[PDB]
């Protein structure tokens, strides 16, 4: 569904944060 | 007047016809339908339920 | 319903050249589309297929790349946009209507054809080219498939066409059992996967010509080589 | 795993999908109006004013708006078997004729269409769905209560017996069988059967549920 | 007038005593000894999207495989039930339409409504599209109903308070069967196709006669108006759908009604009833947006199709009583079994 | 990039040390929490299954219930106690609540667009348009995830101490700055698009002409307009008098925590008004 | 469609992986 590509689209983009985060940590 | 007894005289009729029909003892015919309804429950998908092999709705 | 193609002639190898089909007599957008060729003294042969809407389109091994198909939905015409001949390119072209749905007769019907002279699959076997016939007998023929075509439906997708001395080529049995709309009772169909078999009773005339079985579980559909009776 | 034939029949089932979302998308920006009102209330009118048995279907257009009129007066049922067949129409035009005060069925035509009125707008179906009144036969109105009084519909009536405040007192009366006043609303006009403001009152008073559907839409109402 | 008002009360206190000389014993006093049926569960095989408006009817093939649907965005689509693909989708001319029926050939289909027309679509033609056969008029209130015979005839049922027999080829009615006093709402043909029951506004199903055009029987019991009405498979029993939430069980040899269902915690009308293959189940659609699975030989069941968010309009079972397809208000087609 | 950094930074800002203000914040906090699964709830208890124009009060209800256990989070484990964490603990708290913040102003701004659109496409049946709905969600979850990661993805004040914060030590001055002024332009930009709203209903209802409302809108969005300001602008002007003066001289600070609990009631107070004002909902909402 | 899908969900998976390999691993 909609929701479901919504809830996808946050863990993507909060996996890329944490992998930002572990780049410069 | 004329409609009126047309009509009074055509329901006159129409409920003579409908009072001279045999009727069968009530438990005659719940015994016809639950010896019907017997004899067919092995051929009720519904009834029974049906293996997923030869279900078509899976 | 007419379907009459246009575009022959003659051609030198190479080069080029447009075949197109006009349709009247039927809704034209709802049908795929096929092009199917005979060569001069061969059998019958899948070129190309377009879907209706135009979003679907296949094309024959020998022919992918050099051949384009198209539609004109509003005009009623089918296109055959072919590039690059070759001699073994020439044949007479038909068009085919075809149209899927849950019980549908696709290959129903068939264009007149225009003569084109140029200066992994499933393989169907017939068993004989050529069958005697003796007045009063009713002929049975087989055709054998290389590829089980019972699909886990339950539909075995082979065909029967035949094609009338100087004819095209018309439908007579669709899914192996399911006689066309317009053919007598006389045509019956029967087998299993792999084992095919068109059984003719009370015979008499019109019947005689070259009967071909194609199969459709899978493009390219590949018919076969073709069985004639004559007396 | 499907095989040669149901792809294409799955294609043919998304073009199918296809033509009735684009029907669909195409039968949704029209509006939907339902006539009612008893016989001889001038309502053939109303049908006459645009200008462009069974159910009658009326397809006219005006600023940017399709409207379609479906005059059910024609078949003669019990409404209450299918009147919930128009349960998501737009507005509904109730044409009242104003002459008919005094007429009498042989009770008084004028309750009759009171008493329509009261079982239409009040139906559990269109209990949102808003009314266009409209009360014809003004000029015929002008000349009979300028020869016969209101009382023989209204005895309740004490006013003047002249046009204007008798007009707003019929009109009162019609807003008062209202049972719902949150939900709905009722545009009232004294139409007549020569100009042609009728169908600017339609498209007014539509655009206007245009709006508050809108608003409870997205929340503010 | 008054000797004739004073024989038709006279006769029928006749036949309501005849009616009660032959009720010996209920059906609850013989069918008690018989093992319920359990609990019967459910669940949704199929959904059928692509209707846009409200399902008003539904028929299912002969071949158990094929439907038909009619909602009010003026569509008729013809579903494949295995695949949920859309075979057909034949655009109405007028979209009220109340009814549909798939012909038992599966050649023609039929629908009609608020136009008091019977529209035939023909459906295997030639040039590959759908086309208007035959406009049936001649009613004069909006149809409610209507089941095909044949390729030839079609019975039809209209809010006229009569219900009539066409011929397709001519295009007229060859018999009017009138008795009723209101709305006709719903008929069901016999499975031999000589008589047929029709459900009206007057609480009142009269059992017809397809050759003679006669009202043979008449059976009231009911409170409010019959919304719907289905055969039991053996061909000599009834059932019926009203508005005071009551199933009813008629039998057509003993005369009269047999059993009633019904539960203290059903209020709202019924709008579809159908009985299973072997006539044990009695599915109904109501107006509470379930459908409820009654015993038709116990009456002690409410087991739920609780899948609709409107009110279930119509329902059918296959001829092969393989599954049971309702449709609702809320544009939606569910296949259960 | 152990504790002596983010010491020193106290040190640097001067709150290093060595209270009543928790238990009414955390019970202003509760409270906001117990409304937001309340009026989350009722999305969920009511027939809005589908619903396109809801799933945004869902979402404001959803951010606001974020805000709520953010704020739980950074008061249980602020004060002189914060000493005991570690820099990457501190940008998760930092960052947890401005992403909370900004999920909420993003998701009024969305709410606020669809509301826009709504209104001037006029759009006589309801539409879904379900393609649109994923774009705003998404856009405000994933850009209130980008405000709040950019301090943890290297964006910081650890580099040099000259661009500290008096008001959050470790965090970067121009990434305060940058924040601010994306909240400062969605706030604009929500108040023309509600007075753009007015706008089009007052000229379209004053187009018609009829004898037998729109004032009743001006209410509606004055109210949402006046508590949007008025509990996020002190915020604002806070952060600008913050990053727009000469550094250790802005003594009016340090008392953020109930800038904050202001700003957090904000998003508490939101669902309250798009509960009571949407009556459809209010008549789902029978009773606690 | 189903290959964009697909790209999508390996594209999770080796951003899973790498973040894994960046938390037992270092740079």
């Amino acid at each position: 569904p909609v929701l479901c590509a919504v809830m996808n689209v946050v863990f993507i983009t909060i996996l890329i944060i944490a992998l930002i985060a572990l780049s410069v940590g | 007047n004329t409609a009126s007894i047309a009509q009074a005289r055509k329901l006159v009729e129409q409920l003579k016809m409908e009072a001279n029909i045999d009727r069968i003892k009530v438990s005659k015919a719940a015994a016809d339908l639950m010896a019907y309804c017997e004899a067919h429950a092995k051929e009720d998908p519904l009834l029974t339920p049906v293996p997923a092999s030869e279900n078509p709705f899976r | 319903v007419q379907l009459v193609e246009s575009g022959g002639g003659l051609v030198q190898p190479g080069g080029s050249r447009k075949l197109s089909c006009s349709a009247s007599g039927f809704a034209f957008s709802s049908f795929g589309m096929h092009w199917v060729r005979q060569a001069p003294e061969k059998g019958l042969e899948w070129v190309a297929y377009i879907s209706s809407g135009s979003g679907t389109i296949y094309y024959a091994d020998t022919v992918k790349g050099r051949f384009t198909i198209s539609r004109d939905d509003p005009k009623n015409t089918l296109f055959l946009q072919m590039t690059s001949l070759r001699s073994e390119d020439t044949a007479m072209y038909y068009c085919v209507r075809s149209i899927y749905y849950y019980g549908s007769s696709p290959f129903d019907f068939w264009g007149q054809g225009t003569t084109l002279t140029v200066s992994s699959d499933i393989v169907m076997t017939q068993a004989t080219s050529s069958v005697p016939v003796t007045p009063g007998e009713s002929v049975s023929i087989s055709c054998r498939s290389s590829k089980s075509l019972l699909h886990s439906n339950g539909n075995t997708y082979l065909y029967w066409f035949l094609q009338r001395p100087g004819q095209s080529p018309q439908l007579l049995i669709y899914r192996m059992s399911n006689l066309a709309s317009g053919v007598p009772d006389r045509f019956s169909g029967s087998g299993s996967g792999t084992a095919f078999t068109l059984t003719i009773s009370r015979l008499e005339a019109e019947d005689v010509g070259v009967y071909y079985c194609m199969q459709h579980l899978e493009y390219p559909l590949t018919f076969g080589a073709g069985t004639k009776l004559e007396l | 795993t499907l095989s040669a034939e149901d792809k294409a029949a799955v294609e043919r089932s998304k073009m199918i999908d296809r033509n009735l979302r684009e029907d669909g998308e195409k039968a949704a920006r029209e509006v939907k109006l339902l006539l009612l009102g008893a016989g001889e209330s001038g309502k053939s009118t109303i049908v006459k004013q645009m200008k462009i048995t069974g159910i009658v279907e009326t397809h006219f257009t005006f600023k940017d708006l399709h409207f379609k009129m479906f005059d059910v007066g024609a078949q003669r049922s019990e409404r209450k078997k299918w009147i919930h067949c128009f349960e998501g129409v737009t507005a509904i035009i109730f044409c009242v004729a104003l002459s008919d005060y005094d007429l009498v069925l042989a009770m008084n035509r004028m309750h009759e269409s009171m008493k329509l009125f009261d079982s239409i707008c009040n139906n559990k179906w269109f209990t949102d769905t808003s009314i266009i009144l409209f009360l014809n036969k003004k000029d015929l109105f002008e000349e009979k209560i300028k020869k016969s009084p209101l009382t023989i519909c209204y005895p309740e009536y004490a006013g003047s017996n002249t046009y204007e405040e008798a007009a707003a007192y019929i009109q009162c009366q019609f807003e008062d069988l209202n049972k719902r006043k949150d939900t709905k609303e009722i545009y009232t006009h004294f139409t007549c059967s020569t100009d042609t403001k009728n169908v600017q009152f339609v498209f007014d008073a539509v655009t206007d549920v245009i709006i508050k559907n809108n608003l409870k839409d997205c929340g503010l109402f | 007038l008054d000797q004739l008002r004073q024989e038709a009360e006279q006769l029928k206190n006749q036949i309501r005593d005849a009616r009660k000389a032959c009720a010996d014993a209920t059906l609850s006093q013989i069918t008690n000894n018989i093992d319920p049926v359990g609990r019967i569960q459910m669940r949704t095989r199929r959904t059928l999207r692509g209707h846009l408006a409200k399902i008003y009817a539904m028929h299912w093939g002969t071949d158990s495989r094929l439907l038909v649907s009619a909602s009010q965005d003026g569509k008729l689509i013809i579903w494949d039930s295995y695949t949920t693909n859309k075979v057909h989708a034949i655009p109405l001319r007028s979209s009220w339409v109340m009814t549909c029926a798939y012909a038992p050939s599966g050649n023609y289909v039929a629908c009609g409504g608020l136009d008091n027309i019977c529209s035939i679509y023909n459906l295997k033609t030639r040039e590959g599209n759908v086309r208007v056969s035959r406009e049936l008029a001649g009613h004069t209130g909006y149809l409610s109903c209507c089941r095909f015979l044949d390729d030839n005839q079609i019975v039809t049922s209209s809010g006229d308070t009569t219900c009539a027999l066409w011929d397709i080829e001519t295009g007229q009615q060859t018999t009017t069967f009138t008795g009723h006093t209101g709305d006709v709402m719903s008929l069901s043909l016999a499975p031999d196709t000589r008589l047929f029951v029709s459900g009206a506004c007057d609480a009142s199903a009269k059992l017809w006669d397809v050759r003679e055009g006669m009202c043979r029987q008449t059976f009231t019991g009911h409170e409010s108006d019959i919304n719907a009405i289905c055969f039991f498979p053996n061909g000599n029993a009834f059932a019926t759908g009203s508005d005071d939430a009551t199933c009813r069980l008629f039998d057509l040899r003993a005369d009269q009604e047999l059993m009633t269902y019904s539960h203290d915690n059903i209020i709202c009308g019924i709008t579809s009833v159908s009985f299973s293959k072997s006539g044990r189940l009695l599915l109904a659609g109501y107006d509470d947006f379930n459908c409820n699975v009654w015993d038709a030989l116990k009456a002690d069941r409410a087991g739920v199709l609780a899948g609709h968010d409107n009110r279930v309009s119509c329902l059918g079972v296959t001829d092969d009583g393989m599954a049971v397809a309702t449709g609702s208000w809320d544009s939606f087609l569910k296949i259960w079994n | 990039v152990n504790y002596d950094i983010i010491v020193r930074h106290y040190n640097y800002t001067g709150k290093l040390n060595i209270k009543l203000t928790s238990v009414v914040f955390i019970l202003i906090c509760c409270f906001i929490i117990l409304e937001n699964i309340f009026v989350l709830l009722t999305i969920w208890k009511t027939k809005k299954f589908h619903r396109p124009m809801y799933y945004f009060i869902g979402n404001l209800a959803l951010s606001d219930l974020l805000a709520g256990v953010a704020y739980t989070a950074n008061l249980l484990l602020s004060g002189a106690t914060t000493y005991k964490l570690t820099p990457a603990q501190w940008f998760l708290r930092e960052g947890s609540m401005f992403v909370a913040l900004s999920a909420s102003v993003f998701s009024l701004l969305a709410i606020a667009i669809e509301r826009y659109i709504t209104m001037l496409k006029m759009k006589l049946h309801n539409g879904s348009n379900n393609f649109r709905l994923f774009l705003l969600i998404s856009a405000c979850w994933v850009i209130s995830l980008i405000l709040g990661g950019l301090p943890i993805m290297g964006w910081n004040c650890i580099s040099a101490l000259s661009s500290c914060s008096t008001v959050l030590p470790l965090y970067h001055k121009h990434y305060i700055l940058f924040c601010t002024t994306v909240f400062t332009l969605l706030l604009l930009s929500i108040v023309i698009l509600y007075c753009r709203i007015y706008s089009l209903v007052r000229t379209r209802s004053r187009r018609l002409t009829f004898r037998k409302k729109s004032l009743a809108l001006l209410k509606t969005v004055i109210i949402v307009l006046s508590v949007f300001i008025a509990c996020w602008a002190p915020l604002f002007i806070l952060l600008l008098l913050d990053v727009g003066c000469k550094v250790k001289t802005c003594d009016i600070l340090f008392r953020a925590e109930y800038f904050l609990v202001l700003a957090v009631l904000n998003s508490g107070t939101n669902p309250i008004i798009y509960t009571l004002t949407n009556k459809e909902m209010r008549r789902a909402f029978i009773r606690i």
